[PDB]
DNA sequence: CTGACCTTTGACCTAGTTTG
DNA sequence: CAAACTAGGTCAAAGGTCAG
């Protein structure tokens, strides 16, 4: 009838938007369904013709994209059980506490060159804290490192920015120093420091952030499924949804007068990340710049 | 190395 | 505006004594016009628009429970449609459509409408153009110089091809903001602040609507640029778009409709955690009520999406995540290049941003 | 400060 | 893994039913 | 009867499978 716009072979009609041969139609499908990633061994120039089209997949799929084949034109496996849930109830009545809030709570109860002293000293603490947070230890010892590497930064900040409740216009490093505001501007890090006071310390402060609620948030910042490397992201993404659940309920119990508290608690997260990124910025600027005043645990962390 | 150690145990 | 008793999408009428869609209609008739037996399935599958074509036993079984009968067929007209013309739920509309909840859905509708008149290309349009189910011409794909050359330093033509867009979007977002219950009443200084920081987050959210794993719709949606193409540009501009694509892949999994995007967007413009705000209590006030409105929009649109509201608010930290990371690259450019003819509107917004 | 214009003109 | 070849879906249109 | 609807049929386009 027609000619396949991808390889030249005879096209058996239309498939996903273009005139494709039955072969190419199957290639596109499998690629999209099993979500595969191909790489070219030449210069992304490999020629596609009925003879040598299996010569290189990357090039072939791109020939597809270009000739107009649409990915969303593909439906998914008309043969799934699509239910990772166990019959009836997986923890009778949800248990709500598959991620017990008490455990976290307990786990929580367990100028510049001065800051980093706290950091290092505090970085050995994190393994302790995380170690105590349920389901973390049952995770692959690799993902544990990935999880803690990608989040030590944020976890550490959200810890002291709470510890600095009261103590206005200043903050207490984990060891004992009361680094006060004006004491930073001199060092040149007055911009960042102030942001911590105004969108963390402050906000956190006027909210009466329950020492629990904090730990519940640090858990969410820990169980970050997006971290690159997790041999399995689905599991991590889950343990976070569990914690969304626990904390979510924990406000229905403790703060019934505040329906929109759960959300207000989760919105402390965006700022915790900008501030967190801007800080790394001020570390890869104090390290490669040979000022090297840090210790040892800050070497693999960077 | 460090993170791996503290985690090792 | 009726739905299907079996899967969900709008029904095409009364087929075999029940409101069914064209798909479920013909599935039922095909199972009968041909003695068809689908081996049991103990699991009580949830029949929805998508899942509908998975477990055949579970689909047929269900539609027999909804009443579909070969002996319930009915031709003609609707003599007493007037009876069931009150969407047979106007009694739960005096119960559910209220009290301090009838307003929430009233706020949503308002925004969904303000959103539709503010932006030309909604996620709806974009998904047709993308799923190809439309009466249009397939977007002109652009996977290299050859195709690009057919538009009517290259890395830059494209880069500034974006900066140009933003400006247009910014003007659009702006009017959308000026229709959010109480945004004008705020102190002009925070009205401006809320936008200096808003637009960006607003953009990537919108921008992700016209994106799939492979590319992105451009120029009104009549053009499509391959991800592979962009990924391969002049040394600094290669990575420029990956983060946006990564984010878009994640954001899309949530499957939000324009209705849900329309409220989420308002929630971003109204965030009392922005630097330089004076009257924070006012702002936060609008937000709180907007969040309370979005939470209900999601429960009623995605009854079975576990923790969707929570997950959606998490994407909000990934937005900042991008934006600040974008600014870093935009910073780098100022060095490894000398022609920064970045538009003067982008200048305001961009300069001083954290 | 250019935005002031779009917020004040409808 | 490919892709020849075989089964379903379901959007759209026709021919006949029922209400006013 | 005209107008307001449907059961069926039809055919392109999706889905599957399983030697090679
Ligand atoms: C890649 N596309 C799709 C749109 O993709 C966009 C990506 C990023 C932005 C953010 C802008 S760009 C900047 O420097 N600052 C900003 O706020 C805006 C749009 C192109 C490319 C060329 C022509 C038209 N469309
Ligand atoms: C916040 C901040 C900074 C970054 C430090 C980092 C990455 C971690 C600190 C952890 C602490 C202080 C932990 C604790 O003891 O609780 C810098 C140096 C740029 C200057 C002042 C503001
Ligand atoms: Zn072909
Ligand atoms: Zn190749
Ligand atoms: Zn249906
Ligand atoms: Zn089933």
């Amino acid at each position: 009838k027609h000619i396949c716009a991808i390889c030249g072979d005879r096209s058996s009609g239309k498939h996903y938007g273009v005139y494709s041969c039955e072969g190419c139609k199957g290639f596109f499908k499998r690629t999209v369904r099993k979500d595969l990633t191909y790489t070219c061994r030449d210069n992304k120039d490999c020629l596609i013709d009925k003879r040598q089209r299996n010569r290189c997949q990357y090039c072939r799929y791109q020939k597809c994209l270009a000739m107009g084949m649409k990915r969303e034109a593909v439906q998914e496996e008309r043969q799934r059980g699509k239910d990772r849930n166990e019959n009836e109830v997986e923890s009778t009545s949800s248990a709500n506490e598959d991620m017990p809030v008490e455990r976290i709570l307990e786990a929580e109860l367990a100028p510049v060159t001065n800051i980093c002293q706290a950091a290092d000293k505090q970085l050995f603490t994190l393994v302790e804290w995380a170690k105590r947070i349920p389901h973390f230890s049952e995770l692959p010892l690799d993902d544990q490192v990935i999880l803690l590497r990608a989040g030590w930064n944020e976890l550490l900040i959200a810890s002291f920015s709470h510890r600095s409740i009261a103590v206005k216009d200043g903050i207490l490093l984990a060891t004992g120093l009361h680094v006060h505001r004006n004491s930073a501007h001199s060092a040149g890090v007055g911009a960042i420091f102030d942001r911590v006071l105004t969108e963390l310390v402050s906000k956190m402060r006027d909210m009466q952030m329950d020492k629990t609620e904090l730990g519940c948030l640090r858990a969410i910042v820990l169980f970050n499924p997006d971290s690159k490397g997790l041999s399995n992201p689905a599991e991590v993404e889950a343990l976070r949804e569990k914690v969304y659940a626990s904390l979510e309920a924990y406000c229905k119990h403790k703060y019934p007068e505040q329906p929109g508290r759960f959300a207000k608690l989760l919105l402390r997260l965006p700022a915790l990340r900008s501030i967190g990124l801007k800080c790394l910025e001020h570390l890869f600027f104090f390290k490669l710049i040979g000022d090297t005043p840090i210790d040892t645990f800050l070497m693999e962390m960077l | 190395k460090i993170l791996h150690r503290l985690l090792q145990d | 505006a009726i739905e299907c008793r079996v899967c969900g999408d709008k029904a095409s009428g009364f087929h075999y004594g029940v409101h069914a869609c064209e798909g479920c209609k013909g599935f039922f008739r095909r199972t009968i016009r041909l003695k068809l037996i689908y081996d049991r399935c103990d699991l009580n599958c949830r029949i929805h628009k998508k899942s509908r074509n998975k477990c055949q036993y579970c689909r047929f079984q269900k539609c027999l429970a909804v009443g579909m009968s070969h002996n319930a067929i009915r031709f003609g007209r609707m003599p007493q449609a007037e009876k069931e013309k009150l969407l047979a739920e106007i009694s739960s509309d005096i119960d559910q459509l209220n009290p301090e909840s009838a307003d929430l859905r009233a706020l949503a509708k308002h925004l969904y409408d303000s959103y539709i008149k503010s932006f030309p290309l909604t996620k709806a349009k974009a998904r047709a153009i993308l799923t190809g189910k439309t009466t249009d011409k397939s977007p002109f794909v652009i996977y290299d110089m050859n195709s690009l050359m057919m538009g009517e330093e290259v890395a830059i033509r494209i880069f500034q091809g974006c900066q140009f867009r933003s400006v247009e979007a910014v003007q659009e977002i702006t009017e959308y903001a000026k229709s959010i219950p109480g945004f004008v009443n705020l102190d002009l200084n925070d009205q401006v602040t809320l936008l200096k920081y808003g637009v960006h987050e607003i953009i990537y959210t919108m921008l992700a609507s016209l994106m799939n794993k492979d590319g992105v719709l451009i120029s009104e949606g009549q053009g499509f640029m391959t991800r592979e193409f962009l990924k391969s540009l002049r040394k600094p501009f290669g990575d420029f778009m990956e983060p946006k694509f990564e984010f878009a892949v994640k954001f899309n999994a949530l499957e939000l409709d324009d209705s849900d995007l329309a409220i989420f967007i308002a929630v971003i413009i109204l965030s009392g955690d922005r630097p330089g705000l004076l009257n924070v209590k006012p702002i936060e006030d609008i937000q709180d009520n907007l969040l309370q409105a979005l939470e209900l929009q999601l429960k009623l649109n995605h009854p079975e999406s576990s923790q969707l509201f929570a997950k959606l608010l998490q994407k909000m930290t990934d937005l900042r995540q991008i934006v600040t990371e974008h600014v870093q690259l935009l910073q780098v450019i100022k060095k490894t290049e000398t022609d920064m003819s970045l538009h003067p509107l982008l200048q305001e917004i961009y300069k001083d941003l954290y």
